[PDB]
């Protein structure tokens, strides 16, 4: 009732280019109460180095949070957020949606 | 608008965070161990002395842990039911207009009104006896109303000349496009990103030549920890007719140089 759940949007600092490093970004936002647990993924693995920006929350007093993590992707590797909070049946998993590219040589 | 959040959370494992901000721009944090007034910024300082940022700082100490201290003390006699969070927000602004306002698990429930707390309507008679506690002192009353409106409009004048130089810095966009991941059945989706631009104020579409093609949805704006903004605007459209498209964006950054990208090369694929 008093519960409100996250809306969470996955995104490149920079155009994905294979070898150079980049920013990936979650933000994670609208939900209440404010304990959430946010990962970054690559290839389904948590990655260690991850930052957030300090909580906040909008007019309608709803929380958001930005997480991010340098890094750089390769032709290979897939990247996701996953957002885990009381709202949610199971963790919800947002993947960084990419080209990539050689769809046939 | 410069404003103070106050975020409380008890599972009696907590959690208080107070930090100040410019709109959406974050200046001051408090630190938990230190009790100091942690500066993000050189111009953080605005134009207030060190000294005068002893007051403040001993203040924020005070009211800070007297405010979660008298939260806890009280919850009981105020049917405030574990776990449950407490949001504060008040600063200044119109011309000079200000506020205090007072959240519980999410909800309005009370205000600071020129000289005291008043409970809104809806939120009931628990409101209501909350203001008790809270108008039990009118001189800490009249402290919070001066802190309202007389020292946030001084310190918000002093931040923004402080900070004018960043504030109003132009920071160029780039931009870039790519392929939408959910695309009804015979369309494309058409993605423009537009990353790396300051300030927020922005325009972006996908067009037809000089044709604006009103199925552009744009995206909300999201931040980059670097302080610029991002954005994705996406157009589905028929798969036969993706030729001749391309995004535009117009940023005051640009000075009328539009930064055009065009759908083509392996995005078609030719
Ligand atoms: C990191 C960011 C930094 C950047 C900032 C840069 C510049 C910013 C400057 C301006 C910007 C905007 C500023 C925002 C304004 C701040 C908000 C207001 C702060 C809190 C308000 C008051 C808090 C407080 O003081 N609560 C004290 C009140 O105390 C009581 O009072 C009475 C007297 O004293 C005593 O009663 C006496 O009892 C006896 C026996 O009965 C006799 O009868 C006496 O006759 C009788 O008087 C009581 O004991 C005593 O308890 C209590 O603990 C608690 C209430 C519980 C909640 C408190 C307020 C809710 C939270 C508000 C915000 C908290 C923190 C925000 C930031 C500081
Ligand atoms: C700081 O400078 C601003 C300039 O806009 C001024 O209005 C304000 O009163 C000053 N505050 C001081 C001197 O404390």
């Amino acid at each position: 009732a008093i519960q409100r759940t996250p809306k969470i949007q996955v995104y490149s600092r920079h155009p994905a280019e294979n070898g150079k490093s980049n920013f990936l970004n979650c933000y994670v936002s609208g939900f209440h109460p404010s304990d959430i647990e946010v990962d970054l993924l690559k290839n389904g693995e948590r990655i260690e180095k991850v930052e957030h920006s300090d909580l906040s929350f909008s007019k309608d007093w709803s929380f958001y949070l930005l997480y991010y993590t340098e890094f750089t992707p390769t032709e290979k590797d897939e990247y996701a957020c996953r957002v885990n909070h009381v709202t949610l049946s199971q963790p919800k998993i947002v993947k960084w949606d990419r080209d990539m590219g050689s769809l046939v040589p | 608008s410069f404003h103070v959040t106050w975020i409380a959370s008890f599972y009696n494992w907590k959690q208080n965070l107070v930090s100040g901000w410019l709109s959406d721009l974050q200046t001051h944090t408090w630190d938990s161990n230190s009790s100091t007034i942690v500066f993000l910024w050189p111009w953080s300082r605005g134009n207030f002395s060190n000294e005068e940022w002893k007051e403040l700082e001993t203040l924020f100490r005070i009211r800070t842990i007297r405010s979660f201290e008298g939260i806890r003390r009280y919850a009981h006699e105020l049917q405030f039911e574990y776990p449950f969070e407490i949001q504060v927000t008040g600063g200044c602004e119109k011309v000079s207009g200000s506020f205090l306002q007072l959240a519980y698990q999410g909800s309005d429930f009370v205000s600071f009104q020129n000289n005291s707390w008043l409970p809104y309507p809806v939120a009931g008679n628990m409101a209501k006896h909350f203001c008790k506690v809270l108008n039990q002192n009118q001189h800490e009353n009249d402290i919070t109303h001066n802190l309202l409106s007389d020292t946030c409009p001084r310190f918000i004048l002093g931040l923004l000349d402080a900070g004018k130089a960043h504030l109003q810095r132009q920071v160029k966009p780039e931009a870039w496009l790519s392929h939408g991941p959910s695309p009804g059945p015979g369309h494309l989706q058409l993605v423009c990103h537009v990353s790396g631009f300051y300030p927020k104020p922005v325009w972006v579409m996908w067009m037809r030549g000089e044709q604006e093609q009103q199925g552009t949805q744009r995206g909300d704006i999201l931040p980059s920890a670097d302080g610029t903004w991002y954005l994705r605007a996406t157009l589905e459209v028929a798969a036969g007719e993706a030729a001749d498209l391309s995004c535009r964006v117009k940023h005051s950054s640009l000075e009328g140089q539009d930064i055009v990208l065009y759908w083509e090369g392996s995005l078609v694929p030719r």
